[PDB]
């Protein structure tokens, strides 16, 4: 165990993740925003940072705060 | 009898998929329940080499 390991209102903060082929790939954004009652409309697009070569099944998740 | 393969599975592996769980597979009407027998068997398996 513990095989790989990496080191790299105002906002809203927008993230991606996606897994195929054992890989594991992230995108994300980052806006000031008007208003903080629901989602704002616009566009923002996402722009990628990792793809990890993980090999391992995912299909549960949880946030840490 | 240190290398070692799996000779039992639920289903086939995905592309580069890797799995190292080891509990009993069951391949009939006998409820395995954590033991070897008739239709039970312990997933990993030897070739022994010499
Ligand atoms: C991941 O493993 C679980 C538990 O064995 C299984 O239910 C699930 O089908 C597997 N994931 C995929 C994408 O099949």
């Amino acid at each position: 165990n513990c095989t790989f390991e990496y080191v790299s209102f105002k906002n809203l903060r927008e993230f991606v993740f996606k897994n195929i082929d054992g890989y594991f790939k992230i995108y994300s954004k980052h806006t000031p925003i008007n208003l903080v009652r629901d989602l704002p409309q616009g566009f923002s697009a996402l722009e990628p940072l990792v793809d990890l070569p993980i090999g391992i099944n995912i299909t549960r998740f949880q946030t840490l705060l | 009898y240190n290398y070692l393969y799996r000779l039992f599975r639920k289903s086939n592996l995905k592309p580069f998929e890797r799995d190292i769980s080891t509990e009993i597979y069951q391949a009939g009407s006998t409820p395995c329940n954590g033991v070897e027998g008739f239709n039970c068997y312990f997933p990993l398996q030897s070739y022994g080499f010499q």
